[PDB]
This record gives structure tokens, C-alpha cells and sequence, in this order.
RNA sequence: GAACCGGGACGUGGCGGUUGACGGCAACGUUAGGAAGUCCGGAGACGUCGGCGGGGGCCUCGGGAAGAGUUAUCUUUUCUGUUUAACAGCCUGCCCACCCUGGAAACGACUCAGUCGGAGGUAGGGUCCAGCGGCUGGAAGAGCACCGCACGUCGCGUGGUGUCCGGUGCGCCCCCGGCGGCCCUUGAAAAUCCGGAGGACCGAGUGCCGUCCACGCCCGGUCGUACUCAUAACCGCAUCAGGUCUCCAAGGUGAACAGCCUCUGGUCGAUGGAACAAUGUAGGCAAGGGAAGUCGGCAAAAUGGAUCCGUAACUUCGGGAAAAGGAUUGGCUCUGAGGGCUGGGAACA
RNA sequence: GGUAGUAGCAAAUAUUCAAAUGAGAACUUUGAAGGCCGAAGAGGGGAAAGGUUCCAUGUGAACGGCACUUGCACAUGGGUU
């Protein structure tokens, strides 16, 4: 049965805090506790450690990534950049 | 299981009724929760200075020691006599005094 | 037990463990009986289709026999 | 009486020389079975919470035997005890982890919960790891219980019987295993010990060189150790109702180390006697009314556990909520449902 | 000194009977009975702190807020491997 109508994990705050701080909170709290796809073995097998530590339940690597999810938005810039430098260098 | 109940002291001191004795078990023993059934199961005889109770099922001698202190209390001599298992064998009890 | 024992094949096995894991039977007497009934159930299915195809073959070998009967017939 | 640790020195036996063992496909096994500077790994070594599982102790039920309690009546019944240390060998092998064969969708396996599998599941067969597991030695000669003989002033005397067989569990204390939740918190170091990479260097032919193997031999310093640990052994000027860290923890009722009663153990230590005035302190009740008392419902009373029905406004949708409001609860005699082991439609006995 | 033999001795349920010793017993010891602590104790040990309070024998005075034949007091001895 549908326990919660929207709460869903930020339920176990009860009513404190305020809806907003609960809202803004969710998406950290579903983002940190999820499984993350795993580049090395192909497996859905990555978890979080500690803030910025995401190690691989399957084939045990250990990856430095955000703080509450896998791999930060920047962080795709970023390599694209650097890619693109390493590219004109090489050229 | 065959048992004996030895009175030979007390029979010998002129305190105890063999016959008594046997018609205190032969009344009070149960065979199947029922008291005074023996038949042919059980059987009791007595002798001149000694009781035996033979059954053919498994039987206790710790009913026989608790029916013998019965019978003891009921002829105010529990104070006087106590059943005691002898030394050699193990499915014999005697009746001494205790001081 | 009653998989070790080839009551019930891996498939029925998983089934009834899924079923079981979602609180479908209260006890062991109404598993039991729900066994038996889809067993029933599949034999009976089973054994009703067999005699249906066994009739309509045999029917229509008699009807191919027929035929040729009336083949020859023309033929005369 | 029986063991162990550290250190020292040799002797005997054993082991290797294909100079530095053997076996297994493997995980790995066997009491031994090279080695110096140099280098590397591990243990020590780690938070908290929740479920589950294993072990030891306790609690608990039944039978056998021993003693005791009750016996106007009933009671094969009530009570007590029915034990096995370190250490050595063999066996076993939890939950995991690991190895070999093989190659899986009609996907399967699987936990209370999860989870796992072509990065090789299910299946079959194995290796290893824990143990506060089993058997034996220790060790029945000991301890305990019971029944006897003897000195009877001082034999710490002398002898016999038993110490047996099963069940049960969301039970309690401790230890362990394996999962899962939590962190913008990730929850010591060192001494010490073990293992490994490398191979400079090293020996002989009836003796030499090594040897973490077995047995044999010798030694092990200094200081603390009584007692209380508290309603009189500490502090509070005291033999002060205060204060002062922690280990063990039985039965009944009951959700419960709640309250109440009990067993082991402890204790009746609070200067005693007579009476039952007023006023007090602490604890109750009170006809009719029901806050009119009082600054104020202060104090007291009322409600209260569990089961079933039912539950509004408002709301940050999470709550409010045990809202509110109703019904039931004893004893006795029954009925039905909910399990385990063994045995080849066994849906049975 | 008066106060004055006055204020007070009242929390922690509770004592009773017989005997022994003693000059002296409600208060010491033995036995019996009736109660309490009720295993997060009034039970059994430690840490700190104390320092002989531990054990035996004996006891004039003082002390143990009544009393004591008694004792965590006093006196003599012993005890920590
Ligand atoms: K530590
Ligand atoms: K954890
Ligand atoms: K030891
Ligand atoms: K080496
Ligand atoms: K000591
Ligand atoms: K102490
Ligand atoms: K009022
Ligand atoms: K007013
Ligand atoms: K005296
Ligand atoms: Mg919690
Ligand atoms: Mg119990
Ligand atoms: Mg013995
Ligand atoms: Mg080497
Ligand atoms: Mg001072
Ligand atoms: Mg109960
Ligand atoms: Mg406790
Ligand atoms: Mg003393
Ligand atoms: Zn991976």
C-alpha cells in the first residue's frame, strides 16, 4: 500500500524542520543511499562510504565522486575540457 | 522388577505385622492409576521376616519406600523406624531404628 | 521437501516460494491443497486435450478413408 | 597433583643433501625440511544501532536411584543434591571464505530482512576458518550425597553404595558469527609477534655441513597482597537519612532488572515502658450540593492495563490521535486453528 | 549561673518465649517462633580513599548521645608467602 502520498524517505523527520528543508533535503537523501552503476564491472553494485567515497560492492573499487552522488555535473565538464586540451596538445 | 521389603529386626523386636504390612500394599498399590488392582500384574507375598513385590511392568522403588512410609505413619512407628536402602542390594529396603 | 522429492518441478517451486513470500497461504494444510489443485487442474487439462486431438485425428483418417472409398467408387 | 611461559647449554635419536623434504589438478596438508645485508604484507587494531544464527552458564519439564518434609484425609506426590578444571591427543567442521567438474530464460537459487549468478548460478565433490563443540588422558584415586564399624578423654580413623537417561525455549547473563541501517560524525598509537620477495655465502662419503623436529638438563629478580569499600572502616568537624566508579543477579504474577510475595545469603541495628488530651506530622473516609472557597481548582478527586468499534477542526500531509465517543474483562467445562523427527496420493502411518 | 532536669530521644514495618553466663541482662551467646531486605539487595567482590580498622585472649577508667557481661573502644599477642 502507498504509505507515505509524497513524503517517501524524508518520513522519518516526522514534522520537524520545516517542508522545504525536508523537500530540499530529499533529493540529497535518495541520491546518497542509491546504487550507482559500476564503469569497471557493469554492475549496479556502487555505494556509498563517505562523503565523496563510492566504492564498488562487486569488483571492490573505490572511487573519489561528489559528495552525495557518484559523479558531479561539473565533473563531466570538466573531463570534457580537459580532453579537448589533451587533444589540441597532442595535435 | 522384583522388590523386598526386609522387617527381620522389627519382627524380631515384636513391633511389626508382616501381614499387616502386606495388606497395606496389597490395598494401596495402583496398577493404572486405580489402587488395590493388582491381579495378575502385580503381586505381592510375604514371608516370615521379608515382603516381595514382583510386577511384570516397570515399577519404582521409590513407591514402594513412599507406600512403606505410609504405611509407618498410619501405625504411629514412623518415629521409631525408617526405610533404608541396603548397602549390597540394590532392590531391597530395610526397616532400623535411627538414635 | 516436496521439490527434493520431484512433487513439483524448479518452476512450481519458485512460484509457490514468490507466493508464499507475498503472505498468499496462511498455513501448511491450505499450500498443500493448492498444490494438489493446480496439479489436478493440469492433469485434467492435460489429459482432456489429449482425448480431443486423439478424436479429431481418428476422425479425420475415417473421412480421408471415406474420400478414397468414393474416389474408387468413381473411378469404377 | 597435574600443566604452561621466558631464557641458557649441551647430549641422544630423527630429518635433508638431486646441498636445502614429501603429497594434492586445486583450495591446501604433513611433527622436521638452508641462509646474510636489503625490501614488503599482516596481526596488535578499534564507532554506534537493528534482525537472525551458534556456543557456555542459568532457568525449566519428565524418568531412575539416595536422603529428607507432609500423611485426621489425598498425594508413584513436595524438597535437596545427582559434579568434572588448566593442559595433551584424536574427531567434528556452524555462518562465511576458497577450490575442482560443468555451462544456465520456461531463468534459477535464496534470507526474518536482504541478496547471488557467463566476472560462471543451481547441482555434484572437496579445502579452510570458530568453537566457551564431542571422545579419551588429567580422572575418580578427587568433590558431593547416603549407609555402616570404631576411639568414645587427643586415631585430621576405617569401610561400602551412587554420582544415571531424556525433553524443551521470541526465556535470562556472557562470548562468537554473518547481514543490514546511520554519519558534512567513518569512530588511537606503539611495544611485540608471524609471514613473505631476494639468494651474497655455505658440504661431504662413510663422514661432513645444516636442522623452527622429539626426548633429556639448569634457572627464573624487585615491590603490592590483611581488612572496609560504606544508613559506623572514604568525604561531609560525628558511628551525619547527604555524596562517592564498577562486576554477579533465582522463583511467581505480570509486556517488563515496574509494583507486590517468596528461595540462597543477610538481618530485626535504629534507647525502652505506660496512656491514647489539645495542637501538630503522615495517611483515609464522609450524607445533599459541586469551585459558591481561593489571587489562582493550590491540594485532593476523577482517568488509567488489555481487546473490539470509532475518532473532528486544522495541517508543513509527516501529524493532530491514546483525539473525542462507546462495549468487554472472573471461574469452570470444552471446540477449532497455528509444528518437528522417522519410514516408500507419504494427500499416509 | 537562670534558662533546665527543660527543648528534645519519633524516617528505613518487629519483636516474642525458654535457657546459659554474669554482682548486675529489654540491649551478650544458644535454640524456637513471628517479620523485613527480595538478585538495578539490607547478598557476594573489587577501583579510589583509609591504614591495622583484620584474627585470638582479656578489660579498671573514658568512648560506643539509654544500657552492656559488650566492641570498628582499650591492653597484650598474631596475621599479608
Ligand atoms: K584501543
Ligand atoms: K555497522
Ligand atoms: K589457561
Ligand atoms: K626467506
Ligand atoms: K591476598
Ligand atoms: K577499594
Ligand atoms: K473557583
Ligand atoms: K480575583
Ligand atoms: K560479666
Ligand atoms: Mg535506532
Ligand atoms: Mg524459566
Ligand atoms: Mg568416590
Ligand atoms: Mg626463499
Ligand atoms: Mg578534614
Ligand atoms: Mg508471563
Ligand atoms: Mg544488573
Ligand atoms: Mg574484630
Ligand atoms: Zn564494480
Amino acid at each position: 500500500t502507498k504509505r507515505t502520498k509524497k513524503a517517501g524517505i524524508v518520513g522519518k523527520y516526522g514534522t520537524r524542520y520545516g517542508a522545504s528543508l525536508r523537500k530540499q533535503i530529499k533529493k540529497m537523501e535518495v541520491s546518497q543511499h542509491s546504487k550507482y552503476f559500476c564503469e569497471f564491472c557493469g554492475k549496479y553494485a556502487v555505494k556509498r562510504k563517505a562523503v565523496g567515497i563510492w566504492g564498488c560492492k562487486d569488483c571492490g573499487k573505490v572511487k573519489a565522486g561528489g559528495a552525495y552522488t557518484l559523479n558531479t555535473a561539473s565533473a563531466v565538464t570538466v573531463r570534457s575540457t580537459i580532453r579537448r586540451l589533451r587533444e589540441q596538445t597532442e595535435s | 522388577a522384583t522388590f523386598v521389603i526386609d522387617c527381620s529386626k522389627p519382627v524380631e523386636d515384636k513391633i511389626m505385622e508382616i501381614a499387616s504390612l502386606e495388606k497395606f500394599l496389597q490395598e494401596r498399590i495402583k496398577v493404572g492409576g486405580k489402587a488395590g488392582a493388582l491381579g495378575d500384574s502385580v503381586t505381592v507375598t510375604r514371608d516370615k521376616t521379608k515382603i516381595t513385590v514382583t510386577s511384570d511392568t516397570t515399577f519404582s522403588k521409590r513407591y514402594l519406600k513412599y507406600l512403606t512410609k505410609k504405611y509407618l505413619k498410619k501405625n504411629n512407628v514412623r518415629d521409631w523406624l525408617r526405610v533404608i536402602s541396603s548397602n549390597k542390594d540394590r532392590n531391597v529396603y530395610e526397616l532400623r531404628y535411627f538414635n | 521437501k516436496y521439490r527434493e522429492s520431484k512433487k513439483i518441478d524448479r518452476h512450481m517451486y519458485h512460484d509457490m516460494y514468490m507466493k508464499v513470500k507475498g503472505n498468499v497461504f496462511k498455513n501448511k494444510r491450505v499450500l498443500m491443497e493448492n498444490i494438489h489443485k493446480t496439479k489436478a487442474e493440469k492433469a485434467r487439462e492435460k489429459t482432456l486435450s489429449d482425448q480431443f486431438e486423439a478424436r479429431r485425428a481418428k476422425n479425420k483418417a475415417s473421412r480421408e478413408r471415406k474420400f478414397a472409398r468414393r474416389e474408387e467408387r468413381l473411378a469404377q
